[PDB]
This record gives C-alpha cells, sequence and structure tokens, in this order.
C-alpha cells in the first residue's frame, strides 16, 4: 500500500477501554477528612462525558484504601485485549504524591504500577490516563493581574 | 527493542505541584468542570494535549476562589499535565 | 469554593 505514518495511538479498537471513576466524598470521621461537596456533580460530568466517547465507564464511591489498590489490581488483571486505552479519574483529598481512601492514603505509584508496560501487558503500547482531582500540596496561588 | 516500563502514561493533574485545588460545592471543581467541557467541545475535533491546554488556559482564566477567609480568597489555580506518552491522542478515528 |  502508500506511505504510512504512525505518528497517533491506534484507537479503532473493538473498544475505547474502561474509565474507571473512583468518587470519594465521605471520609471515615477518624481520619478527619471533610465531605467533598460537589464531588457527585464531578463524577457525573465525567459518567457522561466518557460515555459520549464510548468508555465504558465504571464509577465506584466512597471507596476504602484498601478498596482502591484491590480494584485497581483486579482491574489491572482483567482482558484488554480489545481495549484500544484505559482511564482512571480519582476524585478526592490528596497530598503530593498521595490520594486518600476514605480511611487513609494510596500511593498514586502503587495505583499506577499495576499498569506499567512490563505487569500489564494487554495494556503494552496503549495510552494510559490518570485524571487526578485532588491536593498536592497547601500553596496558594495569589494570581497576578492581566 | 524494548520499550520503558513508564512510557505511555499521561497524567492530568487539577493543579501545580505542591499546590492546593479548587473544588466548588455547587458547580464541582473547577478543573473537572473545565475537562468535561473541553471534550465535549474538541473530542471530535483536537489531539488530547491541545484539548489538555483548553482546560489549563480555562481553569487559569475563569475561575477565582472568593472567601470570608482573607488567606483563601481570590486564589487561582493552574492543572498540569504530565505526559509520558509517545504518540498523539486522538479519541476519534477516521 | 472549597479545597480538596
Ligand atoms: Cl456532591
Amino acid at each position: 500500500s502508500g506511505i504510512s505514518l504512525d505518528n497517533s495511538y491506534k484507537m479503532d479498537y473493538p473498544e475505547m477501554g474502561l474509565c474507571i471513576i473512583i468518587n470519594n466524598k465521605n471520609f471515615h470521621k477518624s481520619t478527619g477528612m471533610t465531605s467533598r461537596s460537589g464531588t457527585d456533580v464531578d463524577a457525573a460530568n465525567l459518567r457522561e462525558t466518557f460515555r459520549n466517547l464510548k468508555y465504558e465507564v465504571r464509577n465506584k464511591n466512597d471507596l476504602t484504601r484498601e478498596e482502591i489498590v484491590e480494584l485497581m489490581r483486579d482491574v489491572s488483571k482483567e482482558d484488554h485485549s480489545k481495549r484500544s486505552s484505559f482511564v482512571c479519574v480519582l476524585l478526592s483529598h490528596g497530598e503530593e504524591g498521595i490520594i486518600f481512601g476514605t480511611n487513609g492514603p494510596v500511593d498514586l505509584k502503587k495505583i499506577t504500577n499495576f499498569f506499567r508496560g512490563d505487569r500489564c501487558r494487554d495494556l503494552t503500547g496503549k495510552p494510559k490516563l490518570f485524571i487526578i482531582q485532588a491536593c498536592r500540596g497547601t500553596e496558594l496561588d495569589c494570581g497576578i493581574e492581566t | 527493542h524494548k520499550i520503558p516500563v513508564e512510557a505511555d502514561f499521561l497524567y492530568a493533574y487539577s493543579t501545580a505541584p505542591g499546590y492546593y485545588s479548587w473544588r466548588n460545592s455547587k458547580d464541582g471543581s473547577w478543573f473537572i468542570q473545565s475537562l468535561c467541557a473541553m471534550l465535549k467541545q474538541y473530542a471530535d475535533k483536537l489531539e488530547f494535549m491541545h484539548i489538555l491546554t483548553r482546560v489549563n488556559r480555562k481553569v487559569a482564566t475563569e475561575f477565582e476562589s472568593f472567601s470570608f477567609d482573607a488567606t483563601f480568597h481570590a486564589k487561582k489555580q493552574i492543572p498540569c499535565i504530565v505526559s509520558m506518552l509517545t504518540k498523539e491522542l486522538y479519541f476519534y478515528h477516521h | 469554593d472549597e479545597v480538596d
């Protein structure tokens, strides 16, 4: 055939892939973390938005740190051979490098490690997107005019 | 050939390293509202990094906090695209 | 407006 280029990911597999949305709104009292009012709005916007991109969306609410890790692990071991990509949206309290289960924090690196090129071979070479609505610290941006 | 085990990840963070991230209890988070709007308007038109750059500008320009507490009033936010992708990503195909 |  004619000349070919391959500067863009193949996104015409039979499925776009999973969109996992972890929406943490209510935290165990002993953590001292406040309820994240308005996050259900986010979860619904994301669900609809990625539905229209033809992602298989799964919304999960109020997961402990243990449930987050098991869910990432389980999801990483599914058959992704027919899926173009993988998306994970995390909505929660956080700090630099960290997001919070309802009962305490999870290292971001621990979540993403399940999908490493060598540990999730069905996703090797395929885009793995992590979208993170959470603190990365406590600095505030005062902005500048114009 | 091998590829790096860290290749082909994209981390779309809502805020710069070290910073608070803002969420509106009524409208949702600045970043997520902006991300969905820009995906809706441009997913059939722009490559993903260019979509996320529109999200950066939307959050940067259209939002500013309002607080009775002077420490938290009038603050701004810039999201943070971290890309280890090796190709362009279009959500549509030909 | 609240922070996360
Ligand atoms: Cl809510």
